[PDB]
């Protein structure tokens, strides 16, 4: 809410003041803004605690106990101010307000359709899918459980386990795959050391299906495609790439999310040999 | 400033000779508690404080204690070289041992115990102002680590409250066994520890032992070697406190930026420049390097395969000659691959600190002298399988109540083994659901 | 009156690294960078090719762009290395491997944001700025490739000044690359649409020119790159010496180039003497314009016999007559009238500049346009569709992302200007 | 060790400008907490 | 600038002694990897650094894999003179051999080995900042070399990515043979060797045998002769990267003007002065008379005759103190010559280099003191003439099933001798193909 704490008020010097310096006061009204050049600003601060019409009380007592008032203006904590002003010069009790600023009047009012338009999609992102735990919230299950073969490795290649080097359970070991040469959108190109892009390394199969004769051995199952689950995971037919090793389509959800690509291409209908 | 050392059973103490031979080592102090001060440098020193007090006549006594239901460890310890190191009173022993059982450790025996155990502490924390959490060694294997390691966490965390409680725990290995019984306990504790620790470092003999193989140069390990390795890892988490440094990390900030919610609190720990003088004579040894070692599963002192499941926060503590903007360059790097991977909702996957001192070396020690070492505690959604495991194991053994009238016999009631299993089976679905990518969810 | 210059692969780097040692010799320059002459005419013009840094020091308004550092490590390593100005080097980390379309598409527009980034600084800190000179051969991969990108980028930002470039071409005996026709195909399409004057030159011309005229025994690259740098040190000589008929880049192209798609000239350089024989020939006006004209001087494997001039430019350096230069280029013009083109009246230009180069007397550059050119032009068009009608090497273009029309619109436009060369060719008054 | 290092320092006597010295930190003899 | 060598089996690791022993004497390092103190040259000199990295105390370390499944040779390699040089990581060695089985190295043996070998070429291209290329020296008429070797460029080729493979490569000799069972190791190789590898240069000791009997003056030649030979073609054909010269040649320029077609990329190799003293001393060797010598086919080091067939692009390396002027009228010369044919799709057929660094001399070595010398590889047809006699000795067994058994035991369907006897099939008509004028279609 608007609590307002300030009140100023501008005012005249003594009428004998006035008439030592030489100045007629009988002329002090105007057809114009501007002031009379012996007034002057004096400001003062509410209690902790105030009201609105705690700052109208103010102001009329500031209005009736001294002469010279010209005008008086409430200060808003949110930056905001409404002017006092006699209506007619020498008459008391005509005081009204006349207006209003703020200093984001016109700031708000050009940036609103823009505001609105990017408020009106934040709104449902910002809406929990999980409870305190962080389980299912009553609804948009997954198809298909994080755990499964598929589904951990639906666009990453499945560890190897040999017993070589190990005289207990084996473990496996990281390799040297690359992702895709995707900058951050708008930052600069800011390094810190000489490093390994992945502009190179793209991998040989950018265009195999149309510059070469694409697979012609069997071999394409000890490297390239892997047997997860109940699933065939191909990685040559992944997210699709340019000719430098960056991603060409972003796919978004109905909610607005980003989608990751899957490798997987086909379902093995597996059955025990029985007959 | 302060942190306090509570070493429980056979595991906690002998781990804990090695690690107070290395702070003594470390920081100067003489096996019979004083300090040859001969350095010119015009003003005292400090450092000593996070884990020595002085009397005023000069002699250092140590922030720990150690607790044991059989006499023979401890007796060792009164009898080997560090006698006048230690108070005589915080070498706390019993008559007689939990003989593998969690239910008499926990009913019966350290029931008795324990007064004692948080008589000793109290007098500690009273001699303290700045302590900033307790570090607890112990096996959940054997019954007395068990037992009243997880009895004295919960009157801990009655008593001390808010306090930090980090724990390096020993769990049973995968397929090297030393007791038939080891799964119930390890249930039981688990079950117990899930609600009173804050963080949960795993280890497991079976993989510093293929460490000690594959790294050093060693056929015939023993647990010296074990425990000097824990040692130098303690350290190096702890040397955030103790020396100067660029990047400072409170013994707080771990909990914070480790665990997401509030049963996710198990973690996996490496260290990178474990190697041979040989070795270490054949390599040069940058931050690079070393940053890309912590992050294989052959580096680990924990047998899991982090590449089974996803990163949800990674902790790099750096110590010794390192410059930022390499730290900066390496973990960019570690962030290029695609083998490694972490879960969607954390984008900022990674923690950093960079100490000003060098890793010392001990003169017995088979681990070569280097000018820098960076370790690492990482939580990720593989550690489940560990679980797993246990739990297969649990079900084989009490789908045939194939030993369940000691437990009984010793004070505990069978309906504790299916709240355990059941608690256990609750874990395992959080660590599968968490894992669930966001896109699928809407 | 400032000129850039532009340095592009192995080639461009070894020539421009010649070239900077000449011109320092010229003005005096110690390889540290500072003024040791001993004329004021060295120093009221060296702001045209350096750039002052503090306490004496001047700077070459080069910039030095390769794929891979090791000719930049070599020309570093070299005894004026040290002049370059360090930021003024642009690398990166994998080689051109002599394809266009991985130096123009991979690789450039990786590096070329850096190379516009320096190209504009050193622009923009020229009082007033000339047009730009680059030197890349069109048969490699990232002189073809990032010279032509580099070119089109400064065309855009800068379409009122020259475009200049210096080329090495293939010879028609023997090939260095084995896809040289590609790379040369697509490099003259796009040098047709940006460039405003191209100069071509045959290594096999300069080999025989080393051996016949020089009778070198044991000639080597720096020798080849030496007389490179000598004529193009010699274009430019009017822009900053006085002399009594001033000349400039603009006005050579104003007076050589009669329509707009023939701006491709030959070149020659006239006082090279042999080894043991100075003591047969006097120097003479004469003597600079029997060796200007003879086609063992040219160097490019055309020869004029089969063709006829449009245009020519002599610029002469030394104290002469300015009557001697009139009239040996009307005798040329009246005696051999069969191979000038007749509707226009008078083919040479002349210009006369006070400095000659330091131990030479006199010395002439020849610039000529002649239509014989267009017998290159075919040849590369042949071996063109040789290739591509077989799909020779096409998978490395097309597996890089190159659409076939590409290379259908570039053999059609090299072939409609063979035909243009024709057709002026045997154009007649009737 | 790094002895004639600071004698040429104090010899020298250069100005504090930036990226003039470097790494003075990684030179230290103690990083003990005082 | 950095390029990374794996040497595979027997005669990988035999191969590899000699060309290490060569890298070593050209750049200075001594055996223990330490340059001598005693010169006092100033310059600190870094070309070198292709082929090895400094840990910092200035010990030299080589950047090379050494693979075998028997233990031996990789014993005597950690035993003999270069013991010290290498690190005892990179030299592999398993238990037991493939047995003259590219079943047992491919399916069985080979899969168990592979992941430590992949995991040493990680950690060495993480030390890279140009890496420019792979180099791999194997035979394929052996077991671990066919299967192991196709197994691991498989996987790099995933891996890595465009990365270059450059194999050095030693087939069947068209009759000296060492095991029965060779055409079905090479043939079962060379079907993985299309699709992996980028240019593949064939040899054959039967003609380098008779270079050594007919050039050099050895009547008793043994391997290590041999070994000499292909050590300083290797380093011909690297020289461009780490000296200076006229016409630098980069690795990637090989692939781009060699293979017109992306299956035909089997090239022939030459090398020309090879001269013993005493000829040397009667004869001159300037540039002309080396260029004749390299196509003669006395000089080949693979038996075949180029005379059978069309060339279409052929590579000259020219190394020592040459001027391009010599190198353009030899080569106008050989273009002269009725006996030498290209395919009338390649009317451009040369690429030149000129480097300046003479050919080092080795002080047990067989060959001349020379001052220049140049290196030749070659795409011709006549090269369908080697798979063609490879075909016939399988045909011959297989129709009979002679040997197969073997093969399905260690893993192997019957399928896969069918699959690659008609892809080599295939591979004879495209040479077919290919060679057919194109003025004869019309
Ligand atoms: N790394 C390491 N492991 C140890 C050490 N001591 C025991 N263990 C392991 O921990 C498990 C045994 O736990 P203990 O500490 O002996 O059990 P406890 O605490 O003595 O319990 P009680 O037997 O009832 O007294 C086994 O797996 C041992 O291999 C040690 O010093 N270092
Ligand atoms: N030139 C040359 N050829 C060799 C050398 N060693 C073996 N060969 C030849 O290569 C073939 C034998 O291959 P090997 O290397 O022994 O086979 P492998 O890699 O050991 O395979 P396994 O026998 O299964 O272990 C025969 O033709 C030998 O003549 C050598 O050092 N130099
Ligand atoms: N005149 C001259 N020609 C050169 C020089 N270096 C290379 N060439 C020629 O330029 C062509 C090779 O192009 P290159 O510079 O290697 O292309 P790049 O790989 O893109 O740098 C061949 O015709 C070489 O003969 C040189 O220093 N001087
Ligand atoms: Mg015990
Ligand atoms: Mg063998
Ligand atoms: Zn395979």
């Amino acid at each position: 809410l608007s609590q307002p704490v300030s009140y100023s008020l501008l005012v005249l010097p003594p009428k004998k003041e006035l008439r030592k310096k030489g100045y007629n006061m009988t002329d002090i009204n105007t057809t114009s803004t501007r002031v009379h050049p012996l007034a002057r600003w004096q400001t003062h601060v509410l209690k902790h605690g105030a009201t609105y019409r705690d700052a109208l009380d103010a102001v009329e007592e500031a209005n009736t106990k001294h002469w010279g008032f010209l005008k008086a203006r409430i200060q808003f904590s949110c930056g905001s101010f409404e002017s006092f002003v006699r209506t007619n010069p020498n008459d008391p009790s005509t005081l009204k307000g006349v207006s209003t600023y703020d200093p984001n009047g016109v700031f708000h009012k050009e940036t609103l359709d823009c505001t609105l338009k990017n408020r009106s999609t934040l709104l449902p992102r910002l809406r929990a899918i999980v409870d305190g735990r962080g389980h299912h919230l009553s609804g948009s299950t997954p198809p298909a459980r994080s755990f499964h073969p598929q589904v951990l490795y639906k666009n990453c290649p499945p560890p190897v386990l040999s017993q070589a080097g190990y005289d207990f359970t084996p473990m496996s070991h990281n390799a040297f795959l690359l992702r895709t040469n995707d900058h951050p959108q708008g930052v600069r190109d800011v390094k810190s050391d000489f490093m390994k892009g992945s502009c190179d390394y793209r991998p040989r199969a950018y265009l195999r299906d149309e510059v070469s004769g694409g697979v012609n051995s069997r071999h394409c199952h000890c490297a390239e495609v892997y047997q997860v689950g109940d699933y065939t995971m191909d990685l040559a037919r992944g997210a699709e790439i340019d000719h430098r090793n960056r991603t060409v389509n972003f796919e978004y959800t109905k909610k607005g999310t980003l989608k990751s690509g899957s490798n997987i291409v086909g379902k093995r209908h597996a059955r025990v040999p029985r007959f | 400033r302060e942190a306090i050392c509570i070493h429980i059973g056979q595991a906690g103490c002998q781990v804990g000779n090695a690690c107070w031979e290395l702070f003594c080592l470390e920081h100067g102090i003489q096996p019979d508690g004083a300090m040859p001060s001969d350095k010119t440098i015009g003003v005292e020193d400090d450092a000593f404080n996070t884990f020595f007090s002085e009397t005023g006549a000069g002699k250092h006594v140590p922030r720990a204690v150690f607790l044991d239901l059989e006499p023979t460890v401890v007796d060792e310890v009164r009898t080997g070289t560090y006698r006048q190191l230690f108070h005589p009173e915080q070498l706390i022993s019993g008559k007689e041992d939990a003989a593998n059982n969690y239910a008499r450790g926990h009913y019966t025996i350290g029931k008795e115990i324990v007064d004692l155990c948080l008589d000793r502490i109290r007098k500690l924390a009273d001699n303290c102002t700045g302590l900033q959490g307790f570090l607890v060694y112990h096996a959940v294997g054997g019954g007395t680590g068990s037992g009243l390691g997880a009895l004295l966490l919960e009157r801990l965390s009655v008593d001390y409250g808010k306090k930090s409680k980090l724990g390096y725990t020993v769990y049973p290995s995968p397929q090297v066994s030393t007791a038939v019984v080891e799964p119930y306990n390890s249930v039981l504790s688990t079950h117990s520890l899930l609600e009173h620790t804050d963080v949960a470092a795993m280890l497991d003999n079976e993989a510093i032992y293929d460490l000690t193989r594959r790294n050093l140069d060693i056929e015939r390990p023993t647990y010296t070697n074990l425990n000097r390795l824990i040692g130098q890892v303690v350290s190096s988490l702890t040397a955030s406190l103790r020396f100067d440094g660029a990047l400072n990390v409170d013994l707080t900030e771990f909990q914070t930026n480790l665990v997401p919610y509030p049963r996710i609190h198990f973690v996996l720990t490496s260290y990178a420049p474990v190697i041979s003088a040989e070795k270490a004579y054949h390599e040069q040894l940058s931050v690079s390097e070393i940053s890309n070692a912590v992050f294989e599963p052959a580096s680990m002192m924990t047998k899991c395969d982090p590449r089974h499941g996803k990163y949800m926060a990674c902790c790099l503590m750096y110590r010794g000659d390192v410059v930022p903007k390499d730290v900066n360059a390496a973990v960019a790097t570690i962030k290029t691959k695609r083998t490694i991977q972490f879960v969607d909702w954390s984008p900022t996957g990674f923690k950093c600190g960079i100490n000003y001192q060098p890793p010392t070396v001990v003169p017995g020690g088979d681990l070569a002298k280097v000018q820098r070492a960076v370790c690492m505690i990482a939580n990720s959604t593989a550690i489940a399988e560990v679980f797993a495991r246990i739990d297969h194991k649990f079900d084989l053994m009490y789908s045939k109540r194939a030993f369940v009238h000691w437990y009984v016999g010793e004070g505990m009631e069978e309906g504790e083994f299916s709240e355990a299993r059941e608690d256990l089976a609750a874990l395992e679905k959080d660590y599968e659901e968490v894992g669930a990518e966001s896109a699928d969810m809407d | 009156r400032e000129i850039v210059c532009v340095q592009a692969g192995q080639c461009g780097n070894q020539i421009g690294s010649k070239f900077w040692e000449v011109i320092s010799d010229e003005h005096g320059v110690d390889p540290t960078g500072t003024y040791q002459g001993d004329s004021d005419l060295q120093l009221e013009r060296i702001n045209v090719y350096f750039d002052e840094a503090t306490g004496g020091r001047y700077v070459p308004r080069s910039v030095l762009i390769d794929l891979e550092p090791g000719t930049m490590d070599s020309v570093r390593a070299g005894p004026y290395g040290q002049i370059f100005r360090p930021d003024n080097f642009i690398f990166g980390q994998s080689g051109a491997g002599n394809n266009w379309a991985k130096g123009h598409y991979t690789e450039g527009a990786e590096l070329i944001d850096s190379v516009l980034d320096v190209c504009c600084k050193e622009a923009e800190s020229c009082d007033c700025l000339q047009g730009f000179q680059i030197c890349h051969s069109l048969g490699g991969g990232t002189g073809s490739g990032m010279g032509t990108l580099l070119i089109s980028k400064l065309r855009e930002q800068y379409p009122d000044r020259i475009m200049m470039t210096f080329s090495i071409i293939p010879s028609p005996k023997v090939s260095d690359t084995v896809v040289e026709p590609y790379n040369t195909t697509l490099s003259v399409h796009q040098l047709v649409e940006n460039s405003d004057e191209s100069m071509c030159i045959d290594n096999e011309a300069l080999y025989d020119i080393c051996f016949r005229t020089l009778k070198l025994t044991t000639p080597t690259f720096g020798d080849l790159n030496h007389l490179v740098s000598a004529v193009v040190s010699g274009v430019t000589c009017c822009l900053r010496f006085p002399g009594q008929l001033n000349s400039d880049l603009r006005k050579l192209a104003v007076n050589l180039v009669p329509f707009p798609r023939l701006h491709f000239f030959m070149m020659g350089f006239a006082p090279l003497t042999s080894r043991g024989s100075q003591q047969y020939r006097g120097l003479s006006v004469p003597e600079l314009t029997q060796q200007m004209f003879d086609a063992k001087n040219m160097m490019q494997a055309a020869d004029p016999r089969h063709g006829r001039y449009l245009t020519a430019s002599a610029l002469f350096r030394g104290r002469m007559s300015t009557k001697e230069v009139d009239e040996q280029m009307l005798n040329v013009q009246n005696k051999n009238s069969s191979y000038f083109i007749e509707w226009i009246p008078n083919n040479i230009k002349s210009s006369v500049c006070d400095i000659p180069p330091k131990g030479l007397k006199m010395a002439v550059t020849f610039i000529g346009n002649n239509t014989c050119i267009q017998e290159m032009f075919r040849r590369v068009g042949e071996q063109f569709t040789l290739m591509f009608r077989r799909k020779a090497f096409l998978h490395w273009y097309t597996g890089e992302g190159m659409d076939e029309m590409e290379f259908t619109e570039a053999e059609s436009n090299m072939n409609d200007l063979v035909s243009e060369y024709q057709q002026y060719q045997d154009a007649t008054i009737e | 060790a790094y002895q004639q290092s600071r004698a040429l320092k104090k010899e020298f006597s250069l100005p504090m400008v930036p990226g003039m010295t470097c790494g003075e930190e990684m030179l230290r003899r103690s990083y003990h907490r005082t």
